[PDB]
Parts: C-alpha cells; structure tokens; sequence
C-alpha cells in the first residue's frame, strides 16, 4: 500500500540488475577450458 | 583486485556447496517468496471468493481440511485477468478476499522455476558438461506455464487456473474434460504414450542393467557396494544385456550402442510432454478435442450411439454442474 | 469420559522413551562386535 | 486439534529434507 | 457532475471514479413541479458498522464497530428513477426503477465476515415542507430482499425451489420414524425479507442545473443465509446526490 | 566409554562447541515460545473479553 | 487503480528514484571494473579472455 | 569444517541398566496412566 | 468428527517404524567405529 510497493521495487531491480550485470561482465569467458 | 569482480568470482564458483550462479540471482529470492507465501497460504489462510458470487471457498487447514481437501485457491472471477498485487488492494484484508496469494505465489513460481531451468544451463557450462540438461527440463516448464499461466490467458481470468492443492487438483481435470474433451485431443494421446512409454524403457532399462551386473560382492554383503565411486571399470557386462533383449524380442529392436539408448531415454517423455503442454495450450483457446458425438447413423437417420456418445454423457454431468451459481446464461461461454 | 489426550501421553510416555534405551543398547552391543573383529564387525 | 498432526507432518517432512541436502555422505574417490 | 460528463471512457476506466457519487456545487431552492420525476439518484456508503458486544472497561452494552469492505469497489447504487408526489403537507419520494442493490461483504474485528445486501427497493421516502432546501431532511422505510434467491444452491445443493432436501452424502440420517428432522433447519430453506430505514438529509442544491445532494444514514438487517444464522444490524452513512429534473 | 548421563560432558574441554550446544538449547526454548503462542491464538476468543 | 496505462507500473513520482538508484547503484559497481578500459581493443575470436 | 574433535567418546549401555531403564519406564506408565485418563 | 484411534494410528506410524530405522543406523556407525580401533571402540 504504497509504502510496500517502494520496497519492492529496491527488490526487484536489484536482483534484475545483479542479474543484468552480471552476463554483462564478460560471461563467455568463465569456462573451464582457459581463464 | 575491484569489489565486483570478487563478487562475480564468488558467485560463479563452483566451489560453493550449491551452485549459485547469475540466474540464482533470481531463482532463490523468487523461489523462496513463493514457498514461504505457499506454506502460511496453505495452513493459514482465510476462504476465498472464487466464483465471483461472494460464495467463499475454505481451503487452508485453520479452517478444517485436511492435506487432501486443503489447497491454495485461485483468484476471483471478479479480478480475472487483471494483475492484482498487495499495494493495489487496500488492505490485506481484501487482498486475502479476492485470492490474492494466488497470484503471487504463481508469478513468483514461474519465474523461480525458468531461473531453475537456466540454472541447469549454467553450472554445465562452468563444469565442462555438454549443456542441453535444461532442455529435458523444459518439458515440465512447458507443462507448469500450461495449466497456471497460458489457461488463464486463453480462458481469460486466473479463477480457471489450476489450484494449488490436490482435491483442486482434480476439480481442475474434471472441469477441463467436460469444457474441452482432453482424453479425445491427439496430445493428451501422445504424452499418455509419453508416461506410459516412458515408465516401461524405464523399468526396461534399469532391469537390464541390475540384470548384468558382475560379481564383485559377496552373499552376505549387498549388491550396490560392487561399485567404487569413480571407478573406471565397466560395473555391467552390456553385451550380455544385448544378448537378452535381442532373444526377447528379436536381434535387430535391440541398441547395442549405449549412448544412442540413453538417448532415447530422453527423447521419448520430453516430446511426449512438449506435446502434451502444447495441448493444454491449444485447449486454452477453446481448439477442443475430436467431437464424435451423433456420428453414426442408420439408413433411416436415426442415432446410433458409440462409446463417444457414451463418454459425452459423462462430459454433460460435469458441464451441468461445475460452478453451479455462476452461470446465467445457456452456454458456458467460460 | 476419559480425556482423548492422555492415550497419547501413556503410549508416547511408554514408546519413545523405552525406544530410546533400547538404542543405545544395540550400539553398545554393536561396538563389542565391532572392536572384535569375527564375521560380526565387517 | 485436528490440524494440528497434519502440521507437524508437514515441517517434519521437511526437516529431513534439510537434513539430507546439508549432511548427506558426501561421497569420495579413493 | 458536468464535470465527470466531460471525460470519455478510457480516461474514467480504472481509476475508481465510476464509483464514486457527484459533488453538488451552492445552495438554493428548488420545488418539485406536478409531474416532477427524480432522474440520476446515487447513493454511496462511506463508512459501515455493525452492532456488536464490545469490549468495554467493565460492560458488554450493543455498540457499533466499524468494518473494512472486502468486495472492491461495487458498493454504489445507480440510476435510480422515481416520480415524486405532492402531498400536501409533505412533498413524498417513491422509486420506481434503477439499480437499488448492491451486495457486499465487510470484515469485523476477529475475521468474520458478514456480507448484506445494501438495497432501496421500495423506498418511500417523506420530507418536511415541499421545495427541496439545505434543510430539507426526508426518509423512510425499504424493503430487503434475501441476499440469495431461492435457486441458490449450498455446497450440499439445496436450495429453496430447486435441489435437494436432505443431507445428499448422508443417506442413513433419514432411517426411522423420526428420519432428519434433527438437522431440519438446515434443509428447509426460507426467503427471507426484512425491513430498513434510511434517513436523508439534503444541504446543498443547484436550482440553474436542477441536482441535489446531501448526507444520508441508512440502517438495515445483514443477512441469514435463508434461516441459517441470525443476522446483525447494520448500519452505514455516506453521501448521495440526486437530479430533481 | 561415557554412560548415559554423562554423554554431554565431552563438551567440557571444547568451548566451540560449548556455543553450539548453548544456541541449540536458545533455538528450542525460542521455537517453543513462537509454536506455544500460535497454538493459543487458534484456540483464543475474543467474543466476550469480560 | 489497477488498469491504468502507466509506465511499469509507475502510479507516483517516488518510484521512478528507486528504479534509477537501483540500475546505477550496480552500474557504478560494475564500472569500477569493466569501465574506463580501452574501448579500441578488438579480437578474431568467437570469445574475449582479455582481462579482470 | 575443521579438524576432527579430539573429544569424540563412545556411550555404552550394558544389557543389566537396559531392564531396569525399562521397568522404569512401565511402571511410571502403570502408575501415572490411571491420573492422565482421569 | 474425527476417530481418535486415528492419532494413535499415525502417531505410532510415524515414530515407531521412523525410530526402528534410526536404530539400524547407530549400530552401523557403532561398528564401523568399533572396528576402526581409535577414541570410540572402547
Ligand atoms: C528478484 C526477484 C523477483 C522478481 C523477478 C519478482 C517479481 C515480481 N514480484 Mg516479487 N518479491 C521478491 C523478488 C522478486 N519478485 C522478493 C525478494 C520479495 C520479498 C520482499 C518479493 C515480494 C513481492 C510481493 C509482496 C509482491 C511481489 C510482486 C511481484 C510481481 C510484480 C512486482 C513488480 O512491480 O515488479 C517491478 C518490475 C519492474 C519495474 C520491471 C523491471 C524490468 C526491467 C525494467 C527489465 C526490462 C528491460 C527493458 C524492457 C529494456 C528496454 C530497452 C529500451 C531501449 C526499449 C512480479 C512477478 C507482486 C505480485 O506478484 O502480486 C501479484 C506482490 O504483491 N513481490
Ligand atoms: C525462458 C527463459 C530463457 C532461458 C532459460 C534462456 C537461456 C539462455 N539464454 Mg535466452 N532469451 C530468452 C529466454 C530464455 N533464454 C528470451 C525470451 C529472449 C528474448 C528476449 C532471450 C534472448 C537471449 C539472448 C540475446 C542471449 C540469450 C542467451 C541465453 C543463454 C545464457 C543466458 C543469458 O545470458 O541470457 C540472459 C537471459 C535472458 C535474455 C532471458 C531471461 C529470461 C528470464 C530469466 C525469465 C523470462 C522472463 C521474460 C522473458 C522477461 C520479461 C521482462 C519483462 C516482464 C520486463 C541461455 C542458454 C545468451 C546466449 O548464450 O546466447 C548464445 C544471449 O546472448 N538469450
Ligand atoms: C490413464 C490415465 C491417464 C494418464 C496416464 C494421463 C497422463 C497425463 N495427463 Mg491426463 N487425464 C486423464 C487420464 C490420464 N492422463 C483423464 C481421465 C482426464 C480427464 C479428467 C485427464 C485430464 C488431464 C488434464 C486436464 C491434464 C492432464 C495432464 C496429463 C499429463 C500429466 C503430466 C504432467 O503434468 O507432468 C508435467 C509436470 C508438471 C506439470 C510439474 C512441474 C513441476 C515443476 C517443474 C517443479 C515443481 C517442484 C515442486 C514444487 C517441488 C519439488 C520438490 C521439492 C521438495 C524440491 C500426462 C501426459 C496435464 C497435461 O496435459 O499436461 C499439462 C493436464 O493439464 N490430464
Ligand atoms: C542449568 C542446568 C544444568 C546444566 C547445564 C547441567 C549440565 C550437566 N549436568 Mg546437571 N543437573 C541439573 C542442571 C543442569 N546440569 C539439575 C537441576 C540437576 C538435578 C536434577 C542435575 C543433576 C545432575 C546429575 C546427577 C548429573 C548431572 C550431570 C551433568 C553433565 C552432563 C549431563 C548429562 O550427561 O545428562 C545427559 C542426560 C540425558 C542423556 C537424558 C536425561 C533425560 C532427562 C532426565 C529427561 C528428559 C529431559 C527433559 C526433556 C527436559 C525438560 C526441560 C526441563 C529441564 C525444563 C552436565 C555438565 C552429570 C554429571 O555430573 O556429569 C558428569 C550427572 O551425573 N547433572
Ligand atoms: C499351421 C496352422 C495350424 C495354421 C495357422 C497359422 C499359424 C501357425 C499362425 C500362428 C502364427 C503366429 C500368430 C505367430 C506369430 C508370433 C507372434 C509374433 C505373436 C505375438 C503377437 C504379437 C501381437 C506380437 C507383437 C507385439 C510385439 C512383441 C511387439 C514388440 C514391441 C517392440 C518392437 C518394442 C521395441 C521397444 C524398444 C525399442 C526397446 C529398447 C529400448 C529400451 C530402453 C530397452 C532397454 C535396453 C535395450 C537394449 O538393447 C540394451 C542393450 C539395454 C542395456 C537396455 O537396457
Ligand atoms: C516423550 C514423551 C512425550 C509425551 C510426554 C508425556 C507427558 C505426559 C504428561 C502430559 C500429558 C498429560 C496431559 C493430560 C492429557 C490431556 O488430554 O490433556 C489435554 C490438555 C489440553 O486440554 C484440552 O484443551 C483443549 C483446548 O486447549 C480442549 O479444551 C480440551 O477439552 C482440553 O482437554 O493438555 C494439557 O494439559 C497438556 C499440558 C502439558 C503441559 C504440562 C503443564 C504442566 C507442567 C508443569 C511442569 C511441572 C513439572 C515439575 C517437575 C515434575
Ligand atoms: C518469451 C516468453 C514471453 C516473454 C514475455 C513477453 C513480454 C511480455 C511483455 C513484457 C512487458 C514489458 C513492459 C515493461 C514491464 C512492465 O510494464 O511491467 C510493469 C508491470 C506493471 O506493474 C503494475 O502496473 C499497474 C499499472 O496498471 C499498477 O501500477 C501496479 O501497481 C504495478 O505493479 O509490472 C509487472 O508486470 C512487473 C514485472 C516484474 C518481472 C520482472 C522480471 C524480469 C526479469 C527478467 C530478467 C531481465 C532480463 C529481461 C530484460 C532484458
Ligand atoms: C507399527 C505401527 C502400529 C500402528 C499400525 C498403523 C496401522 C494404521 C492403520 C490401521 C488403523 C486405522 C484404523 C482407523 C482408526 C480407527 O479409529 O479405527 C477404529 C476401529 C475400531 O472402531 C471403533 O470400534 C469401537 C468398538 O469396536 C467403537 O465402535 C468405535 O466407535 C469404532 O470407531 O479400528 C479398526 O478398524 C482397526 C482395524 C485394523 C485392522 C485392519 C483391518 C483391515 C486390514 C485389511 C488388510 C488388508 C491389507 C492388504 C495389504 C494392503
Ligand atoms: C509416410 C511418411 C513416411 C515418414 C516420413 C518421415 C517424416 C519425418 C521423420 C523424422 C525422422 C527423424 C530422424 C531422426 C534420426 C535420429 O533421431 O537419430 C538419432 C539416433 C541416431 O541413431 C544412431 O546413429 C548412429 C549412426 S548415424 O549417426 O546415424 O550415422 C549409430 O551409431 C547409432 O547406433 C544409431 O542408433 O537414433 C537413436 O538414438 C534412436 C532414437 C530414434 C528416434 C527416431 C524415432 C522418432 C521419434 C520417436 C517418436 C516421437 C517420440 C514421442 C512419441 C510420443
Ligand atoms: C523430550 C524428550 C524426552 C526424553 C526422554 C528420554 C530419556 C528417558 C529415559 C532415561 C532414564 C533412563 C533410566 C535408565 C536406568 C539405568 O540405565 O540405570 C543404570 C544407571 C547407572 O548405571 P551404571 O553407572 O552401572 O551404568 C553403566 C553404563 O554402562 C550404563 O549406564 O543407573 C542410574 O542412573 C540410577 C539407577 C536408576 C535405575 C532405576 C532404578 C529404579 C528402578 C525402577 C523402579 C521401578 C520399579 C518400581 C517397583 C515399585
Ligand atoms: C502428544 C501429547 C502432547 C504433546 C507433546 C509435544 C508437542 C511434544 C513435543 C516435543 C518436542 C518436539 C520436543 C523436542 C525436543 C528435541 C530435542 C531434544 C532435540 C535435540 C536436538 C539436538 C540433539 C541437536 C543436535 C545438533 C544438531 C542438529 C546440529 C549441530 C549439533 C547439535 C548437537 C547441536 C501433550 C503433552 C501436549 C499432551 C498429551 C499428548
Ligand atoms: O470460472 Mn472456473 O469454469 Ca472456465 O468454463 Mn466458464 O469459467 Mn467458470 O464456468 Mn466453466
Ligand atoms: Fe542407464
């Protein structure tokens, strides 16, 4: 009810944004073949 | 060296006791608000309008059910398809009402669980493993976002979702058999055969191998501890199992290629479900099963009846009853 | 009319705990057939 | 005081759900 | 209002503004003509009450407790028509068509809930005096129709003109002379119709735009399920407003 | 070697695991104050509180 | 109100600076490492292992 | 985890306290059953 | 209405045959730890 709703979306955009941010952070590259 | 890359280093290792990984981020906080919503809703939860008609149905276990009867309820048909959150009900009071955790257990479910999926993904891909785990894992997500998500999209309203409990369960089916002719439909046919098959190939598979296992133990001790973890050997004789399958039935209905049979292992429910899924998904826009009713008939035109005919009586007792009260007008329409 | 809930205090106040001292009797007897080392330790 | 077995039925299911993902036997090479 | 008339469809829908009842601007006179005949008469409830045994410091006297509505936003009544008749000491109201029930549910303290029919029907209202003025104060009696019409079916199906009569799962309780009569409210199922008593109040009035409206408070019975509890009384208050024509 | 009323005494040397015991008693006595105090409000009135 | 056509569901102007604060407060982490690098520094393969 | 806990010891339980634990038990059942039905 | 034969079905179906399997357990672990002849045999 308006106070409710702004802690979720600190929550939500959080983690989306972890999760954004994170194939952005040269995700390829973290295999066991080489680095 | 930077704050983000010993981030990024903990939360991709595979060292952690479980694998967390960039779509735990957000597999486990969906997940988790889904489970703990599911368990207060199922044991505490006050009774639910769901037709719409002010008619309250119980069905948490404070107001007497049991682990059978006791279920999660849909939303109302008053909401419908609208998207009902806890900031957009005025209270709790009327959240709880109108079925609200319904949907926040289902939206964080589906969300939860095609994070799980690519999860799956991730992990084969830090390990070294050939990736396509996640795609044979597809087939119950496919089937998930059926009955919860693509039938109250189709049927336009969460009220015809399927309710989270067990005698809900069964509300769901029997309803779903008069309104759409399921057991009719070609895809419900074809992931019967998917189950079906898949629980014979599986008891077939896993008797040919406990059937051609080599003596490594004694009398005494158990059969299972004739394997060492990580081992190199070969735990059963594959030709013998060959041989006896290849009598069984005949020499050329056997796979003497061991990864080809483990292939279609997975081949053989994963499509069977696919399918199946895309057949809740086709029955959520009214494409209904084959309808053989009044189909044969003599030389003068009369009726005679098949057991279509004999089955349609079945599916007009459920079609006359489901949801009693809220019909006003001559064709469920919904 | 008998209250309903003390047959599960007698029968839980007999079972669980004369369960209880039957463990810790097997395991004793199993750590002298442990320690013994003939076709009882394995 | 019905539903009260059926409670514990379920968190003492899932107590040894919790009890054999953290302590299993991990199982060793060697 | 003129004001609502200005909007389309799309800018009213969704925002919770078909709800809610007009806001009448000054105060004048208005009188009603012989074939007088009131127009767009709403009626919303701002706040509910139920009477109840309440807690007090040493004593259980009936109070009333308020209550949170549950169903959302489906409590105002709409379009009600009616001729209003001159008598001669006292100008008189009688409705004729319209919307006149709106059902609903509120919640009290301690998780009951008691849904009533907030109804009009057969309203014959009586004010002071004959011109509408800012203290002109008119009501009168209404009659509540059951909350359910005999056709309901209980979880059981039964209802009052259709389904069955006994405990349908419980086929040995009609076994001996005296067979299920001692669950025997529980079948019989009785339309009930009690009574309620509004009292309106009108204080602000256009006579250039001919539309009134002002305060009322109305009392009413909650209902039984066709005999399967008592009711409560409920009370309500809000605001209305009216067009004279 | 321990009878059966001694077996907690081989935490008298070990204060690790001295704390370990001593939250494993607080998380009994605290889930007993929650699970005591759920199981009286399905069973408490609040019809006539005189 | 629910069926308003807002922007994500954006109802009053207070929750626009808790989305911003929550992309950029990750974005500033995120350039911490992978910004200010050479933005001219190119490979032929299918997939960069080029630094932290 | 850490090293192994240098104060692991073993319970025993001779089959002599085994029936007197017992008896104990079934004769605090006799004796405080009659109370607890009431 | 419920049968009150019905907590002590389940009650004694938990516990009784739960408790049994616990017992299999200890005196698995009692004779591995008997045999392996250190701090525990005894
Ligand atoms: C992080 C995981 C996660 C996710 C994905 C969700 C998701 C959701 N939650 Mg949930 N929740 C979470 C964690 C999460 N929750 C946690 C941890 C809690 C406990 C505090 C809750 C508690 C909670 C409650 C109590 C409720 C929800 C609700 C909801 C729903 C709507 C919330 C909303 O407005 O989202 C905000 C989303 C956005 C603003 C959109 C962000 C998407 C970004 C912008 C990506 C898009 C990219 C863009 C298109 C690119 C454009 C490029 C341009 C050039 C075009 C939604 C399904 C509600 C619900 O389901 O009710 C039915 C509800 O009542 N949640
Ligand atoms: C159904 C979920 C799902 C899953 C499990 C995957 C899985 C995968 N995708 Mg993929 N993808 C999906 C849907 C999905 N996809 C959709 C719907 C789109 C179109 C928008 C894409 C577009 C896409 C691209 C462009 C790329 C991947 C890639 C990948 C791989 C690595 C993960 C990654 O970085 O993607 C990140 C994850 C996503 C892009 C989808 C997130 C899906 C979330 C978790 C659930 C569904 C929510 C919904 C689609 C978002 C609505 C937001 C809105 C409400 C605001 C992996 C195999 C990468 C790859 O390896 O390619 C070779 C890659 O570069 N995907
Ligand atoms: C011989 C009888 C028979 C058989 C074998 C089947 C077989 C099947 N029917 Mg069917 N049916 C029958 C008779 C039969 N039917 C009759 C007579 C009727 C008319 C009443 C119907 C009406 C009917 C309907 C209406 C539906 C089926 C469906 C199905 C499929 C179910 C598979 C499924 O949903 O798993 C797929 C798996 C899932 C849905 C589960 C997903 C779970 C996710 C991935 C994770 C959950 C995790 C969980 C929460 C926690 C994990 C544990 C935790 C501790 C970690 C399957 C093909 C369903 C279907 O078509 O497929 C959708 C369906 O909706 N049938
Ligand atoms: C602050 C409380 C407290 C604490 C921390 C201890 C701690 C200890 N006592 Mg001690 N004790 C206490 C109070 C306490 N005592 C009281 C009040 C008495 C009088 C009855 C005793 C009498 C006593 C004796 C006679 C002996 C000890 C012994 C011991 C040591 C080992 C305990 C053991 O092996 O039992 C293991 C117990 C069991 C395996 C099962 C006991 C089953 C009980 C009887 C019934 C079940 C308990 C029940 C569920 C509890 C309900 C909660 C209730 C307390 C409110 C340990 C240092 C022993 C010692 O000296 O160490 C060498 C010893 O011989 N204590
Ligand atoms: C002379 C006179 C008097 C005149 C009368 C004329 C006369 C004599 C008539 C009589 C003739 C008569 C009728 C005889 C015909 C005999 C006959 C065939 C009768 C039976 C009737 C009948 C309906 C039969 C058809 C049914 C039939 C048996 C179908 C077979 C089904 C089939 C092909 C299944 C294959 C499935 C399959 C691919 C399984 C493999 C996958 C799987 C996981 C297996 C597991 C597995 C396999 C391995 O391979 C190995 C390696 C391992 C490890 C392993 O896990
Ligand atoms: C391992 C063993 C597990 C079993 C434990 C065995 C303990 C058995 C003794 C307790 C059970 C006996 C209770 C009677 C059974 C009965 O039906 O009661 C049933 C009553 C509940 O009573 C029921 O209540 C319902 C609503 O609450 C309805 O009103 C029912 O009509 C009413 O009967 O339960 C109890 O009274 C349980 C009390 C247990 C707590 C004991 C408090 C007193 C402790 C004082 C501690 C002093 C100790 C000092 C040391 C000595
Ligand atoms: C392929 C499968 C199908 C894919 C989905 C198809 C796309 C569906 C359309 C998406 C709509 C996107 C529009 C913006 C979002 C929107 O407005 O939602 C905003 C809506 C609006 O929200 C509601 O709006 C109402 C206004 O009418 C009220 O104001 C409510 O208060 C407000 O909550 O809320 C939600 O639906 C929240 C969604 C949260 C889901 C976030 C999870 C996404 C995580 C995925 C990872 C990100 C990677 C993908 C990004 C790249
Ligand atoms: C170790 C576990 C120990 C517990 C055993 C657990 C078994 C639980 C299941 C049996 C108990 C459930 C009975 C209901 C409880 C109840 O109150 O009943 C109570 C009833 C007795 O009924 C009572 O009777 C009284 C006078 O007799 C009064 O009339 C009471 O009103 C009446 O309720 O008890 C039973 O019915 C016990 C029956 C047990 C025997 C089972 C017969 C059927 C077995 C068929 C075997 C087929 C198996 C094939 C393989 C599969
Ligand atoms: C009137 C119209 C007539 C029909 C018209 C045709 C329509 C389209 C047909 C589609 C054919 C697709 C061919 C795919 C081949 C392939 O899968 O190879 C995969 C491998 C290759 O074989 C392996 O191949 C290897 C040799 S090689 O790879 O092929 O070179 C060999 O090493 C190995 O031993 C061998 O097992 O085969 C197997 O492992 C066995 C599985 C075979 C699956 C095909 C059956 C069809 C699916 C089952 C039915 C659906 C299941 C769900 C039902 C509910
Ligand atoms: C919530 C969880 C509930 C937890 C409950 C679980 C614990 C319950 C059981 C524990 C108590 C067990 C007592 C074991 C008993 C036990 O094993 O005895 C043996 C024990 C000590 O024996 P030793 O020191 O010889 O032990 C050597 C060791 O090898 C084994 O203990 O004796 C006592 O502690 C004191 C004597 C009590 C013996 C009982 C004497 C009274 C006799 C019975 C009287 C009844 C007949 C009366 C006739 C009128
Ligand atoms: C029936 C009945 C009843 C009821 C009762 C009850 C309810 C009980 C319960 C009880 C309980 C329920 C109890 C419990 C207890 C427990 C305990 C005693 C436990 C212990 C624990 C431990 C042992 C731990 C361990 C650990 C871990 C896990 C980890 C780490 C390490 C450690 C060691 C810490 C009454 C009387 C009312 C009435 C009558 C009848
Ligand atoms: O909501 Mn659940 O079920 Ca699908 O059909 Mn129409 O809607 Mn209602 O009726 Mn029938
Ligand atoms: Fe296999």
């Amino acid at each position: 009810m308006l106070t409710l709703k702004i802690l979720v979306y600190t929550t939500v955009i959080f983690f989306v944004s972890l999760f954004i941010f994170g194939f952005l952070s040269s995700d390829p590259s973290r295999n066991p073949n080489r680095k | 060296v930077s704050l983000w890359e010993r981030f990024c280093a903990w939360i991709t290792s595979t060292e952690n006791r479980l694998y967390i990984g960039w779509f735990g981020c957000l597999m486990f906080p969906t997940l988790l608000t889904a489970t703990s919503c599911f368990i207060i809703a199922f044991i505490a939860a006050p009774p639910v309008d769901i037709d719409g008609i002010r008619e309250p149905v119980a069905g948490s276990l404070l107001y007497g059910n049991n682990i059978i009867s006791g279920a999660v309820v849909p939303s109302s048909n008053a909401i419908g398809m609208h998207f009902y959150p806890i900031w957009e009900a005025a209270s709790i009071d009327e959240w709880l009402y109108n079925g609200g955790p319904y949907q926040l257990i289902v939206l964080h479910f589906l969300l939860g669980v095609s994070a799980y999926m690519g999860r799956e993904w991730e992990l084969s891909y830090r390990l070294g493993m050939r990736p396509w785990i996640f795609v044979a894992f597809s087939a119950p997500v496919a089937a998930a976002s059926a009955v919860f998500l693509v039938y109250p999209i189709g049927q336009g309203s969460f009220s015809d979702g399927m309710p989270l409990g067990i005698s809900g369960t069964f509300n769901f089916m029997l309803v779903f058999q008069a309104e759409h002719n399921i057991l009719m439909h070609p895809f419900h046919m074809a992931g019967v055969a998917g189950v079906f098959g898949g629980s014979l190939f599986s008891a077939m598979h896993g008797s040919l191998v406990t059937s051609s296992l080599i003596r490594e133990t004694t009398e005494n001790e158990s059969t299972n501890y004739g394997y060492k973890f990580g081992q190199e050997e070969e735990t059963y004789n594959i030709v013998a199992a060959h041989g006896y399958f290849g009598r069984l039935i005949f020499q050329y209905a056997s796979f003497n290629n061991s990864r080809a049979l483990h292939f279609f292992l997975a081949l053989w429910p994963v499509v069977g479900i696919w399918i199946t899924s895309m057949g809740i998904s086709t029955m959520a826009f009214n494409l209904n099963g084959f309808n053989f009713n009044q189909s044969v008939v003599d030389s003068q035109g009369r009726v005679i009846n098949t057991w279509a005919d004999i089955l349609n009586r079945a599916n007009l007792g459920i079609e006359v009853m489901h949801e009693r009260n809220a019909h006003n007008f001559p064709l469920d329409l919904a | 009319e008998v209250q309903f809930g003390a047959y599960l205090a007698v029968l839980l106040g007999t079972f669980l705990p004369a369960l209880f001292l039957v463990n810790l009797f097997i395991q004793t007897e199993a750590r002298k057939a442990g320690k013994a080392g003939g076709q009882d330790s394995d | 005081m019905e539903a009260l077995v059926y409670t514990f039925l379920l968190i003492g299911t899932l107590m040894v759900i919790f009890f054999a993902v953290f302590f299993r036997e991990t199982p060793r090479i060697l | 209002k003129s004001q609502i008339n200005e909007l389309s469809y799309l800018q009213v829908k969704g925002t919770g503004l078909a709800n809610r009842c007009a806001e009448v601007v000054g105060e004048d006179s208005i009188k009603p003509k012989p074939g007088a005949k009131l127009v767009d008469m709403c009626i919303e409830p701002k706040a509910w009450a139920v009477e109840e045994e309440v807690g007090k410091a040493g004593k259980t006297e009936k109070k009333f407790v308020n209550s949170k509505v549950m169903t959302r936003q489906t409590y105002t009544l709409d379009a009600i028509e009616g001729p209003i008749t001159v008598d001669g000491g006292k100008i008189t109201f009688n409705e004729k068509e319209g919307i006149d029930y709106a059902a609903t549910t509120v919640q009290l303290p301690g998780g009951e809930r008691v849904p009533f029919l907030f109804t009009v029907k057969d309203l014959v209202a009586k004010g002071n005096g004959d011109t509408f003025k800012p203290g002109f104060q008119m009501g009168g009696d209404f009659n509540t129709p059951s909350y359910r019409t005999g056709l309901f079916l209980d979880p059981k199906g039964r209802g009052g003109t259709t389904g069955y009569d006994m405990a349908v799962a419980l086929p040995a309780l009609q076994l001996g002379e005296e067979g299920d009569a001692e669950l025997f409210g529980e079948n019989n199922k009785v339309f009930d119709i009690t009574q309620g008593r509004i009292e309106m109040e009108v204080n602000k009035v256009n006579a250039e735009d001919s539309e009134i409206g002002g305060v009322f408070v109305a009392t009413q019975l909650s209902d039984t399920d066709m005999g399967s509890k008592t009711p409560k009384k409920v009370l309500t208050k809000g605001i209305f407003y009216a067009k004279v024509d | 070697a321990l009878p059966w009323y001694r077996v907690h005494t081989v935490v008298l040397n070990d204060p690790g695991r001295l704390i370990a015991v001593h939250l494993m008693h607080t998380a009994l006595v605290a889930g007993w104050a929650g699970s005591m105090a759920l199981y009286e409000l399905a069973v408490f009135d609040p019809s006539d509180p005189v | 109100t629910e069926g308003t056509n807002e922007w994500f569901g954006v109802d009053d102007l207070r929750l626009l600076a808790v989305l911003f604060l929550g992309h950029w407060a990750i974005l500033s982490l995120w350039l911490g490492s992978y910004g200010d690098s050479n933005e001219d520094e190119d490979f032929f393969g299918e997939i960069d292992y080029s630094a932290r | 985890m850490t090293g192994p806990n240098p104060n692991k010891q073993a319970v025993e339980l001779n089959r002599t306290s085994l029936y007197w634990g017992l008896l104990l038990i079934f004769v605090l059942a006799v004796l405080f059953s009659s109370y607890f039905f009431n």
